């Protein structure tokens, strides 16, 4: 009969609520870098959610900040998938 | 049935708003590296078969006007929508070159009742922006 | 080396941010009804995120408020998956 | 990759089922929540979770329950599930006598505060209002 007006949205945030998002001056942001890698490798095999979960692992495990400034040094980041989707999504 | 129809003639638009250079009034610094991201996204979504449209250094009014215009197109022959936002931000806020704007304002243009050609179609919003000023200190394995 | 301290959380909200969440006085809340249903048939065949998506379609498509107050009548609801997880989750 | 789920136990599943709120909170009884708490108890029983049901907790008892639970030894458990049924607001759950920040509840299980759950998934199922907006829907 009807669907919520807020249905069928996906919000792929680069970072958890409340938090900085990290960008590297030569390779781009941690999130966009990891998202594009994952898409290139998996968009023909994996559903979107599962691509994004691999994005979460990559940002979480492969990146750590480096800064001459102690307060910004050795910091981590976890992206935040926010799904109001009602179906699975395959670019395949 | 439990899967979005991606068989439409077009996959749909992919809008990338790339905001590197901000007004001195904001106090926000330049966002170096972001051109690599905008370039990266364009190639990626081009292989996902999206009409990619890159836009650069938009004011907060330009963003709202852009998104309202994109909102008013006919997506009848498109499978999905993708909007990418590279900028500074806070919780629920994105920055145009000259100041902040609520994410809700941008997204409400694509609600099921206000964008009838996208109803029941996946609307994707990728946001590369800050959501606050906390830092994750992590923990060891 | 390290993982973000906020990594590996998944918050399954009954409703979109800012919105009411509906509960039927005899059958339970829409969300928990559908979550329990969707787990009963799919926890053995599906990954958690895909079950929650199924939960999202059920809440979005099969429920619709009834109310003598026209302000609360014919209202919809979409749950909101917030995944900070780094791996896929199977209950088997 | 996917999470290791073959530890000797699946994990705990805490169900906090708040139905009866003090009248000074301004909140009505939550009819039907008992149906929820029984549905969850049985579902998670079948996923082989240790279910602990708690009823009508104050904001104090909730924070002291979450503290206590986060200081258990989760080494031989695969995961942690927590189910909050109650009134709410954006970022806020309700004990029977006032509101709790959700961040306060979940932070006990943060990677650096609950070491025997580090690397293990922590699910939080929340049945609560996040505001007072109503979804008007659209026909299809």
């Amino acid at each position: 009969h009807k669907i919520p007006v807020e249905a069928d949205f996906l919000y792929a945030y680069s970072t958890a609520p409340g938090y900085y998002s990290w960008r590297n001056s030569k390779d781009g942001s941690w999130f966009i870098q990891s998202l594009c890698a994952m898409l290139k490798q998996y968009a023909d095999k994996l559903e979107f959610m599962h691509i994004l979960t691999r994005v979460n692992r990559k940002v979480a495990t492969e990146f750590e900040s480096f800064s001459f400034d102690a307060t910004f040094h050795a910091k981590k980041q976890i992206p935040c998938i926010v799904s109001m989707l009602t179906k699975e999504l395959y670019f395949y | 049935d439990n899967s979005y129809k991606m068989d439409y003639p077009e996959m749909g638009l992919c809008i990338i708003i790339n905001n590197k250079n901000f007004h001195k009034s904001t106090g926000m610094t330049s966002r170096s590296g972001t051109d690599v991201d905008a370039a990266n996204l364009r190639e990626t979504f081009r292989n996902l078969k999206y009409e990619v449209r890159n836009k650069n250094d938009l004011t907060r009014e330009e963003i709202v006007e852009l998104m309202r215009d994109v909102s008013k197109e006919d997506h009848s022959k498109r499978s999905s929508f993708v909007c990418v936002l590279l900028s500074h931000g806070e919780e629920g806020i994105i920055f145009g070159t000259n100041g902040p704007v609520d994410l809700k304002k941008i997204t409400n243009f694509f609600r099921g009742d206000r964008c009838r050609s996208l109803t029941g179609k996946p609307k994707l919003f990728i946001i590369q922006a800050c959501r606050g000023t906390e830092l994750d200190c992590g923990i060891e394995t």
